[PDB]
């Protein structure tokens, strides 16, 4: 009869436009303590309890008692009333009243009106919950009048009482006793964020002065407030002038750190002091070495030197210990031994930064790259700077270092092709080439593009010259005559195409015809299906799309272009190279 | 490294005493004894150098009892050399030049002291009990000296024992009986007197705090070991205080700080991690006790509330052997609650809907029983999908709820996205030719940052198991089915072996989840995979009761068509439920007369609302 009698009533609610009762409604009385009333009895019976029998007539009423709320205009009271009906029993948190309240929220005096009904509500302690969503209405309003306006307007542009500064100086004074689900740091947090709202407004001293209940906030330390009073004294601190005793004591508050790490506080309390101690700092350095020795004090904690990565560009701009911070960056790369990777990357980019407007550390850094990427990005990229930074152990450590050798094969080509900028280096280069002689291969035809690079002389034609190009250039050959070295042929190819782009000279195109021929023959047996899965194809088409470019691409096709069209035909007889024969003609139309 | 810079320093350091420089020269040759540039292998040299020297600072600072000013700042010197080092080489020499420096730092330990000693006592301990050399039974006398010291500097006088560390030589036949002196002391008999009085008085909270807050740091570090005597050790005859202790060490916490909870969970799962302490507690607990007052204190602890749940959740995962019909009613109510708060974590979430589909079997399982028994259990039953319904209709919803903000989540998913993103052939060619907690976010208050995430496959995910946990729901319930023949059922096999009986309300609660999950297959920017999903949906669907499946569609079936105008993937669904050889003779009859409506106004509509008619 507690259910069945409600839709009875919403049914007629339902036909019933501005009500059965005409937006009046005693029985909306009536019926919410027969709820309360059918929860009385409910604490006496355990049939179906929670059932949705009464829990969807639950939310009818609910959306009834909204809908009036909606519709009638007293808009302080039932507000709390539900708020209080639903502390009762079985607590629904509506979104639609979260909905309304954003309807209601989202200047209206009658938002003032209920501000300062806020103001009663919440300090109308009584159930926690009750207290609790007042200040998540609260906050939330208190968050949309600053948020939705330039500064908090509404109320900066005269909010006609300090009727904030009634309740906030009562707040301030009190701190009473400094509330299960943490609702008193609920409480505390929402005075917190308040607090941290009005921190851009007109309140001066009293806002130092509700700075200093902060302080008593910051007295208090429970491990998430405690950094969160810590984050609370930052962003007055960044507002408010500030004591150099207590912004050494905060920098070193910011050095005392914990477990579960509130950095991105601590990143915004830096994003708040490095500005202000570096603009102070510029203003005038004892700060630093008591930094330092802190710094010292940091007791193996990484946590500060992650900091200090932030804090270095103040610092590296300072310039005022950069080998003792690297040498304690040395001893750090020692403590990883990718994070401390990029803090590397930082400090050698801080030090390149000074240096640009030891060695052998910059040495012993590459010295790490290597070992990072040989225990397996940026460091490439940051070697590569560390390139222009050590061109601004010598060659050779490396001798044993499959990734590993495909990793140095792309570090040994970047150190071949930095400091290139030789003619003896290159050849001993290439002895050491011709010793580490074990895809890698592309990696190494990376490296040979990189030794093309230095294979273009401008000035050195005939001039002494082409050793190192035949011992590659058969081994090229003899390596693809062996079996299945088609992109090794390729890479030989495009050694020989580096080497055509070198030189004006038939020896690269015997087995180059030779090359096509093969091809041809394995066109024939790639083509025969009429249509394998995706690679060899490509592969092969790109090799020889490149054994195509180059047969033409100097003149003088051979005695044997007789053989050199009959490939072209079974080219035909295949489909695909659209573009490739297209240019094909273009220059031989030319 | 023993060497011009050693030389240099300890030739500075002439006299042992001078005047702040002398602090800070001792502070830094540890420093860079912890964290020098280099090391060629001084550590054996300077250890031979150390212990001397440490024996040289054993002597200058001796004791406990406040020797505050320089002399724990000379402890503090002496902290920081006394584990910066590493037991790579020649450890054991030196250790027995250390272990005759340990037995001689052993007692020292109340009023200002057991800051120095600790730090090389750990260093001691991990090259010690790396090693089972039984050196060690001097150590372990060490520490039972100091664990006489201790309850006088304690229970007459009204710290970090790490005792399992201490026994970590992984085989404790040297008995518990040192720790089981502190493990009966701790737990048979309640280590503060005052929490008989609190604990009484409940049904740090006055002023004498930090006494409670000793024997809550003490009780916690006598947890720490007791697993490590737990699970690699079988105790027996001693099983009637273990639940009453773990009943204990779930009456007392105090929550200032919070590793203090998270150890005595990470414990709590290792005390789950037993067996039969896992096969005894809950038939005898009333685990009621764990309560939200299990997991109480900072909202720190709501990050703390998915492995405190998630234990909890792998207790009566494991403890799911016949829990009775009440108790599993309040099983379902707080968990499926705590499934219900889903502001929580999905993946916590996600959990707790596998618990409570393995729940639904062993409510399947005992629930299969008397007849007297059954309609409770169907009720049960009913309740089963009270939660279940309610569980994606509120949660799908409030996945619905989201997916209107989900765009601008798209306006960042897509922006974040649009953040990330031949020359041989051609120049040879060239030179030789916000109304939610969206503005909650946009406060400058904010406890983690905001995180990103693909939601669709979030939310698919969410979906999928949610459905697929729905989708063996209703496949378990032909069960329960009345029997047919107060309907008069000439088919006694046919009804119960589909959806026989629902309630008005259930009805009212099945018609919601169309009218949610249609509604609800919105977000799919610009699957058929979902739409397999949707198929499932369907299939879940398909197991139903005929009457009741055409009521929904009727339902459904504007609900449907107007959504259908939005995009044609519906019509694989109507594609699904139509083809299906059960369903089809019901699914005509609304389209037959759905349809026979629109034909009259087929006159004017458009191309697609033709196509999606035709």
């Amino acid at each position: 009869f507690f259910t069945n009698m409600v839709d009875l009533f919403n049914t007629m609610v339902i036909t019933n436009g501005d009500e059965w009762l005409k937006k009046k409604g005693n029985m909306i009385l009536k019926l919410k303590d027969m709820l309360n009333l059918t929860l009385k009895t409910i604490k006496e019976n355990s049939f179906y309890i929670d059932h949705l029998q009464l829990n969807q007539s639950i939310a009818k009423f609910q959306a009834l008692y909204l809908r009036f709320t909606e519709l009638s205009e007293r808009d302080q009271n039932p507000l709390l009333l539900d708020f209080i009906d639903f502390s009762f029993s079985n607590g629904i948190k509506a979104s639609y009243s979260l909905k309304k309240f954003i309807f209601h929220n989202i200047n209206k005096e009658k938002q003032n009106n209920f501000i300062n009904d806020a103001t009663l509500f919440v300090l109308s302690d009584k159930l926690d919950a009750r207290i609790f969503v007042l200040k998540n209405v609260i906050n939330s309003t208190l968050i949309y009048e600053v948020a939705t306006s330039g500064s908090l307007k509404s109320y900066l542009v005269e909010d006609k009482k300090p009727k904030w500064l009634e309740l906030l100086h009562n707040k301030i004074w009190k701190n009473s006793n400094a509330d299960h689900h943490d609702l008193f740091r609920f409480e505390l947090l929402q005075l917190s964020a308040i607090f941290i709202k009005a921190d851009p407004e007109i309140i001066a001293e009293i806002k130092k002065d509700i700075i200093k209940f902060c302080w008593n906030f910051i007295k208090l330390e429970d491990t998430l407030i405690k950094q969160s009073a810590y984050l609370v004294t930052s962003y007055f601190i960044s507002k408010f002038d500030f004591p150099i005793k207590v912004v050494t004591q905060v920098f070193v508050a910011l050095l005392r750190s914990s477990h579960v790490e509130a950095r991105y506080l601590v990143k915004q309390s830096l994003d708040v002091l490095t500005p202000v101690l570096h603009e102070r700092m510029n203003a005038a350095d004892t700060w630093i070495n008591w930094v330092k020795r802190v710094m010292v004090e940091n007791s193996s904690s990484q946590n500060n030197i992650l900091y200090q990565f932030l804090i270095s560009h103040p610092d590296l701009f300072f310039n005022s210990r950069d080998l003792f911070i690297s040498n304690i960056i040395h001893h750090m790369n020692k403590i990883t031994f990718s994070d401390s990777h990029t803090l590397a990357i930082d400090l050698a980019s801080l030090i390149l930064y000074w240096e640009n407007k030891s060695l052998h550390l910059r040495e012993a850094c590459t010295a790490f790259l290597i070992r990072y990427v040989c225990a397996s990005e940026l460091g490439l990229r940051a070697i590569n700077i560390l390139s222009e930074l050590i061109s601004d152990v010598k060659l050779v450590y490396f001798e044993k270092f499959i990734l590993y050798y495909c990793m140095n094969a792309l570090d040994v080509l970047y150190v071949f092709f930095k400091n290139k900028t030789i003619m003896e280096n290159l050849p001993t280069i290439q002895n050491l080439l011709e010793k580490c002689i074990k895809d890698v291969q592309e990696a190494l035809q990376k490296v040979l593009q990189v030794i093309m690079k230095a294979i273009k002389a401008q000035g050195v034609s005939v001039i002494i010259e082409s050793p190192g190009k035949t011992f590659i250039q058969m081994l090229t050959s003899v390596i693809t005559q062996d079996l299945q070295e088609t992109s090794s042929v390729t890479a030989g190819v495009t050694l020989a195409w580096v080497l055509f782009m070198n030189f004006p000279d038939v020896p690269l195109l015997t087995p180059l015809m030779k090359t096509f021929s093969k091809l041809c023959k394995d066109h024939l047996s790639i083509s025969q299906p009429k249509d394998a899965l995706e690679e060899a194809r490509i592969t092969t088409k790109l090799l020889e799309k490149v054994l195509y470019i180059l047969s033409l691409k100097v003149s003088l096709l051979g005695d044997s272009r007789r053989p050199f069209l009959s490939t072209v035909a079974l080219l035909i007889d295949h489909s695909m190279d659209q573009n490739f024969l297209r240019k094909i003609v273009n220059m031989s139309r030319s | 490294m023993s060497l011009t810079e050693q030389i240099e320093q300890f030739a500075s350091r002439f006299r042992d005493d001078d005047t702040l420089q002398s602090r800070y020269s001792t502070l830094s040759e540890l420093y860079d004894i912890m964290e020098l540039l280099n090391s060629p292998e001084d550590y054996h040299f300077f250890l031979q150098a150390v212990i001397p020297l440490l024996l040289n600072q054993l002597k200058e600072v001796p004791i406990s009892y406040d020797a505050h000013s320089p002399e724990q700042k000379l402890r503090n010197s002496m902290l920081d050399i006394f584990n910066r080092c590493l037991m790579n080489q020649t450890f054991q020499p030196y250790a027995m030049e250390v272990l005759e420096f340990l037995l001689s730092v052993l007692p020292k330990e109340n009023e200002e002291n057991g800051i120095l000693c600790m730090k090389v006592l750990t260093t001691l301990f991990k090259s010690f009990k790396s090693i089972l050399q039984d050196k060690l039974d001097s150590f372990i006398r060490i520490i039972i000296q100091i664990y006489k010291n201790t309850p006088n500097l304690i229970n007459q006088t009204f710290l970090r024992s790490s005792m399992f560390s201490f026994k970590i030589l992984s085989e404790c036949p040297i008995t518990m009986v040192t720790l089981y002196s502190s493990y009966k002391q701790l737990t048979s008999t309640s280590l503060p007197e005052f929490t008989p009085l609190i604990m009484n008085l409940l049904n740090n909270r006055p002023a004498y705090c930090d006494f409670i807050l000793a024997q809550i740091k003490a009780t916690s570090f006598l947890a720490y070991v007791f697993i490590r005597g737990y699970a690699p050790e079988f105790l027996q005859d001693y099983v009637n205080f273990v639940p009453d202790l773990i009943i204990r060490l779930l009456q007392d916490c105090p929550s200032e700080l919070s590793s203090a909870r998270k150890e005595l969970l990470h414990a709590t799962r290792h005390i789950l991690s037993t067996n039969y302490k896992k096969l005894f507690l809950p038939k005898l607990d009333y685990l009621f006790d764990e309560r939200i007052l299990i997991g109480n204190g900072f909202t720190m602890h709501e990050t703390l509330r998915p492995l405190a749940y998630s234990t909890v959740a792998d207790f009566i995962h494991n403890i799911r052997s016949e829990l009775q019909l009440s108790e599993i009613e309040k099983t379902i109510k707080i968990y499926t609650g705590y499934l219900l708060d889903e502001s929580l974590a999905l993946t916590v979430q996600i959990m707790s809907a596998k618990l409570l589909l393995n729940l639904v079997e062993r409510i399947l399982k005992l629930g299969k029983e008397n007849p007297q028994e059954a309609p409770r259990a169907k009720k049960l039953l009913m309740i089963i999908i009270d939660s279940y319904m309610n569980r994606f209709k509120t949660l799908n919803r409030q996945y619905d709820t989201i997916m209107k903000y989900y765009g601008r989540y798209e306006t960042h998913k897509k922006e974040k996205a649009e953040k990330l993103k031949d020359k041989e052939s051609e120049e040879f060619m060239r030179k030789v030719l916000v109304e939610m907690f969206d503005i909650k976010n946009y406060a400058p208050i904010l406890l983690l940052p905001t995180p990103t995430n693909d939601p669709i496959k979030d939310a698919f995910y969410l979906y999928r198991t949610l459905m697929s946990f729905l989708k063996t729901i209703i496949h378990d319930l032909k069960v329960f089915n009345p029997p047919p023949n107060e309907y008069t059922v000439a088919n006694p096999k046919l009804w119960a072996s589909v959806s026989r009986v629902f309630s008005y309300e259930e009805v009212i609660v099945f018609k919601d989840l169309f009218h949610e999950c249609i509604i609800g297959l919105k977000f799919f920017k610009d699957t058929k995979d979902a739409r397999e999903l949707m198929d499932y949906l369907a299939f879940m669907f398909m197991q139903m009761d005929n009457a009741t499946f055409n009521e929904i569609i009727e339902q459904e079936l504007p609900f449907v068509y107007e959504r259908m105008l939005e995009d044609s993937g519906l019509l694989h669904v109507a594609q699904s439920f139509l083809t299906s050889e059960i369903t089809s003779p019901n699914f005509a009859g609304i389209l037959l007369r759905f349809l026979k409506g629109k034909l009259k106004d087929l006159g004017n509509v458009d191309f697609n609302t033709s196509n999606v008619l035709i």
